[PDB]
């Protein structure tokens, strides 16, 4: 029976491959060769945010695009004011190891995680004026990698136990568990319609889940190594993933197919974080080789390098209004690029 | 034979651009604020800038070639104070670097506990302020030879203070610290695969302290011999010797760069990268 | 039993994935091009912005 | 404009207070020395940690010679470690507790050590090698039932090193076996690494009163080498 | 997708030769370092042998030293383990595992949990 199961699984896999081939027609690069090239983009550093003691893994820009949060292995959840370079808050974490940071759209809640398997949620607007743990979410098993806020009451969190769980801060329960991955899921991104999201695991797969029904609508594959960076396109029908094999892809949700590979021969270091701009021509991707790259999403051509960092760039975040981008590396420095 | 002409211009053209280069490299380093030795190195580079510039150019070109018509009261006796403060700043930036090295080598665990960049700024500006404050009694510095000298009671005390503050204390403490480091890293059992380890560090430390001592000894010995003794006043023997003794101090100040910054490979690679950076 | 259950889960998930309406990828490329060209003016990063509007300089 | 002025002043005061608190924490963060324990599944990590506590992550705090250390023992995680091992780059030393009696998992332990030594974020960290279960190794070798040569074919063509320092109550066979394991680890240690990180082999048992001093000497030597390379002394 | 299919493997009495062929697709064969892993009945996973990108850095496990012969054909994207002088202890399942990160010499691919980058394995019985 197992042999028959494997045979029919292969049959369905090659049927899906045949469907993809039938929906190929032509490549995007061939039909988009008439676009005027953007050319060199010279982005300088505006303000350097230096108040951290250890490496930085996670940051998230605010909805107001004025203030941002940062992570550090010392145990700090500092909230910075990018315009003035003023630290408005400094949250001492119970567990020194944090890898995820989320800023609620309401502006009152800030999330954190780490190896403690706890998605602690901190509230800001309090009568006493001091930050505190709003809720201590527990139930995961693996290392906590990326958490994001659906709203003031629900968050989607990815852990190292190959599952993504949607929580309810008010009641502290796992409403739905998305159990479809083989390896460690690391990065997840939220669509602008806040009903679908894509998650990237260490099995070179990207899965588009349905928030309400709690099932995997479709899966995307085509990378060679583990993917740890993912981000929705602003329109909501595309998303880019950055693997460890020095390649950046762009899968479209509707067609279930790869569009381009953003890679070069001279690049041998893996991608860490990716973040689209507010238009689409700008696809920013972090890198291990002490710098950042700025790709063009419609021509797969390099345009501009955000060099000026030491160690590994471990995060990447573009403001909602697109005015600037922040790249934090392991040297405990956050740099604002205009 | 125009020995100052052939020597001081070369000393400037060797020291000043290299120290400017190391200043610009160290200023923009991201890891400068993370670790402490680069702050002292930048301070020593700036002290070299002041020493070479003020002394070599201003004093020993202007008042020796196209000047000394300058009225001595305000300008010359203020520039002399500035030069003395620069020399003291160089020596007393070299001293804390040696102390920091001794701490970071002999006590590796407590190095961050006892030395941190916040204290580094305090100790890197306090030495400058105290040198400028302690150089103000050098306004009444004994003008050498000239029409008359007179053994004024301030001359001997000024010379003795200068000696104790430039050579006697720094050289002795360098001797003590380097000897302690050598003894600790030679007597204690190190790693087995470290055959070419103790020789390099011992040679470097001892050559640093020896070149400092041997390049600053003649000036102190000469000024003490002039304070005491019964000189015969032979123009060659008392003045050409004076010039050859005074040039060794600036030779030491110039070779301090080669001794400290050029040795490290992490600085050689940065210099190699930045020499072609403009083109 | 566990292997059979895992195989059943895999086959049902893959058959759910098979029953998905596919769209011509050139239409998706055209949509991406349209959305990318329609928001070029509002992008501060693509077209440089005067320093008056930019609050980082 | 008064509202903007007082808001700016309040932000400046808050920033100053945050700077003061961060400096006070900075006086603490560098004082502690981070440590990490790695090894096989049945390696004695928690045993050593619990034994020297008297003197998910299972932390422990202890101070010896007026300086304190922090050891990290992750046990609430899975067995895939290629993603959460990057978090421990800024760690003073890595303690590699290894099984010495069960030779079946010795190959897995050597592969784990090879992955750590050649890792492209862990190539700076010095590794402390704890050959745990020495008493059980002595019991097993003296029994003779295990036949250590079966698991390692090249053990037969091996003799004790000239620089061996056996304890007075030991046996040539057991000291040969333990030094064989030590050299099997060191050949992987020596094969790569251009002086950036050093491996120190140490024969330790779980219930040992001098386990802290071994870590002290290892960390002192590692930091001394790092400082010498950092200075011009190389 | 990345697919690792193993070929060969039958019931062979002690002695004889078996040629296990690994089929690799969906990735660049040359860049990645590969290895073989076993799964004996009633026991856990173990590591057999590994070869680097070029193939001149071969290493073997303690259990077998001269009884196996691992080699790669980067042109045809195949990995082989030429085995001879078999023993009854080698009645395991052979998976053609691959280290995740390209251009590196470290990989953690002996995990008991379902490692992503390895095939179902072929049964060899002695
Ligand atoms: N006789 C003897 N027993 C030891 C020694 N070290 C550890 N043990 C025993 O080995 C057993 C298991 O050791 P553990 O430290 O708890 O293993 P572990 O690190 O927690 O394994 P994990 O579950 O993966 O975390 C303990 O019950 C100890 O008593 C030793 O040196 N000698
Ligand atoms: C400016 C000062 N220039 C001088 O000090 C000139 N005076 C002497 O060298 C001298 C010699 C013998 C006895 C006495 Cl009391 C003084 C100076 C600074 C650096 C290097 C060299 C010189
Ligand atoms: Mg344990």
């Amino acid at each position: 029976e197992l042999d028959q199961l494997r045979q029919e699984a292969e049959q369905l896999k090659n049927q899906i491959r045949d469907a993809r081939k039938a929906c190929a027609d032509a490549t995007l690069s061939q039909i988009t060769n008439n676009i005027d090239p953007v050319g060199r983009i010279q982005m300088r550093t505006r303000r350097t945010l230096r108040g951290h003691l250890a490496k930085i893994y996670a940051m998230h820009w605010g909805t107001d695009s004025r203030l941002l949060v940062s992570a550090s292995q010392d145990g700090k959840l500092i909230i910075w004011d990018s315009y003035t370079t003023n630290k408005v808050h400094a949250i001492p974490l119970r567990s020194s190891w944090v890898m995820t940071c989320a800023y609620a759209p309401s502006g009152n809640y800030v999330a954190c995680g780490g190896l403690d398997n706890i998605c602690s949620i901190y509230n800001l607007k309090t009568r006493e004026g001091n930050v505190r743990v709003s809720r201590e979410l527990a139930g995961h098993t693996g290392y906590l990698s990326c958490c994001r806020f659906l709203d003031d009451n629900q968050i989607v969190t990815s852990s190292g136990d190959t599952t993504c769980a949607l929580w309810d801060i008010e009641t502290g329960q796992q409403t739905t568990t998305f159990t479809g991955h083989t390896g460690d899921v690391m990065s997840l991104s939220l669509a602008p319609d806040t009903r679908l999201f894509v998650s990237g695991a260490c099995d070179a797969s990207a899965k588009l889940w349905d928030v309400r029904e709690g099932m995997c609508r479709q899966t995307f594959t085509g990378h060679e190594s583990d993917i740890n960076a993912i981000c929705f396109f602003p329109n909501g029908n595309a998303f880019a993933t950055g693997s460890d094999d020095a390649t950046c892809r762009l899968f479209d949700l509707r067609a279930d197919q790869e569009l381009m590979t953003y890679s070069h021969d001279n690049i041998i270091c893996g991608i860490t974080s990716v973040s689209f701009s507010k238009s689409g021509r700008l696809l920013l991707a972090g890198y291990d080789d002490f710098n950042c790259n700025v790709w063009d999403a419609l021509k797969a051509d390099r345009a501009g390098v955000l060099a000026g960092h030491d160690n590994r760039v471990s995060c990447l975040g573009v403001t909602d209004d697109g005015m600037a981008v922040a790249t934090g590396s392991w040297d405990s420095f956050l740099k604002i690029w205009n | 034979g125009f020995v100052p002409v052939v020597y001081y211009s070369l000393l400037l053209c060797l020291g000043l651009p290299a120290n400017i280069l190391t200043v610009i490299i160290l200023s923009q380093l991201v890891a400068r604020r993370q670790k402490s030795v680069y702050n002292y190195l930048l301070a020593l580079a700036a002290a070299d800038i002041l020493v070479l510039f003020f002394i070599v150019f201003v004093d020993f070109l202007l008042e020796d070639f196209i000047l000394n018509m300058q009225m001595p009261q305000v300008p010359d006796k203020i520039i002399e104070v500035l030069e003395f403060s620069s020399i003291h700043t160089s020596i007393w930036i070299t001293v804390p670097l040696t102390i920091d090295r001794y701490i970071a080598v002999c006590h590796p665990l407590k190095y961050h506990t006892v030395s941190y960049p916040a204290r580094t700024r305090k100790v890197i500006v306090s030495v400058y302020i105290t040198c400028f404050l302690t150089s103000i009694p050098y306004y009444w510095w004994p003008n050498i030879w000239t029409e008359d000298y007179i053994s004024t009671s301030v001359h001997h005390v000024l010379i003795w203070i200068h000696c104790f503050t430039v050579y006697l204390v720094p050289c002795s403490i360098f001797f003590i610290l380097n000897s302690i480091i050598v003894y600790k890293l030679r007597r204690k059992s190190n790693f087995r695969l470290r055959g070419y380890s103790t020789g390099k560090t011992t040679a470097i430390l001892f050559t640093i302290t020896s070149i400092f001592a041997t390049l600053w000894a003649p000036r102190i010995i000469m000024i003490l011999y002039h304070l005491y003794g019964a000189p015969i006043q032979n123009r060659w023997l008392v003045h050409i010797m004076s010039d050859i003794a005074n040039m060794l101090a600036l030779l030491n100040t110039a070779i301090n760069f080669f001794l400290y910054c050029f040795i490290s490979k992490r600085f050689r690679t940065m210099a190699a990268a930045t020499l072609k950076a403009f083109f | 039993t566990a292997s059979i259950a895992q195989a059943r889960k895999l086959v049902e998930q893959l058959k759910m994935e098979a029953n998905i309406d596919r769209i011509k990828v050139s239409k998706a490329a055209a949509d991406l091009m349209a959305y990318c060209e329609a928001h070029a003016k509002e992008d501060p990063l693509l077209t440089p912005v005067p320093a008056s509007e930019n609050p980082f300089r | 404009t008064e509202d903007q002025r007082n808001e700016e002043k309040a932000q400046r005061e808050a920033n100053k207070k945050i700077e003061k608190q961060l400096q006070k924490d900075k006086q603490v963060y560098r004082a502690t020395h981070r440590l990490l324990l790695l090894g096989a599944d049945n390696s004695g990590k928690s045993t050593i940690v619990k034994q020297m506590r008297i003197l998910g992550i299972f932390e422990t705090k202890f101070q010896v010679d007026k300086v304190n250390f922090h050891m990290f023992d992750v046990g609430g995680q899975r067995d895939e470690r290629r993603k959460w091992i990057q978090c421990f780059n800024d760690v003073t030393a890595i303690i590699f507790v290894v099984d010495s009696s069960d030779y079946n998992r010795l190959q897995e332990a050597l592969n784990l050590f090879k992955s750590i030594w050649n890792n492209r974020w862990l190539r700076t960290i010095s590794v402390i090698l704890f050959l745990n279960k020495q008493d059980l190794l002595a019991e097993k070798v003296l029994a003779g039932k295990s036949k250590i040569e079966d698991y390692f074919p090249e053990f037969a063509r091996y003799t004790t090193p000239e620089d061996a320092t056996p304890e007075p109550g030991e046996d040539p066979r057991v000291t040969r076996a333990k030094y064989f394991i030590r050299d099997e680890f060191l050949r992987i240690s020596t094969a790569s690494g251009d002086g950036r990180h050093y491996c120190y082999p140490h024969f330790t048992c779980a219930v040992d009163t001098e386990n802290a001093r071994r870590i002290f000497n290892d960390c002192k030597d590692a930091i001394l080498q790092m400082n010498l390379r950092e200075y011009n002394l190389v | 997708q990345v697919q690792l299919q193993e070929s060969g493997g039958g019931l062979v009495q002690p002695g004889g030769s078996l040629r296990l062929s690994c089929a690799a697709s969906g990735f660049t064969f040359s860049n990645y370092k590969m290895n073989w892993v076993r799964q004996a009945p009633g026991k856990g996973l173990e590591w057999v042998s590994d070869i680097s990108q070029s193939g001149a850095s071969i290493s073997y496990t303690g259990s077998v030293k001269g009884r196996f012969t691992i080699s790669r054909d980067n042109a045809k994207n195949t990995l082989y383990l030429q085995m001879n002088s078999l023993k009854p202890e080698d009645t395991a399942v052979y998976y053609c595992a691959r280290c995740p990160a390209p251009f590196t010499r470290d990989c953690f691919d002996v995990t008991s949990t379902t490692y992503a980058y390895r095939g179902q394995g072929t049964q060899v019985t002695v």
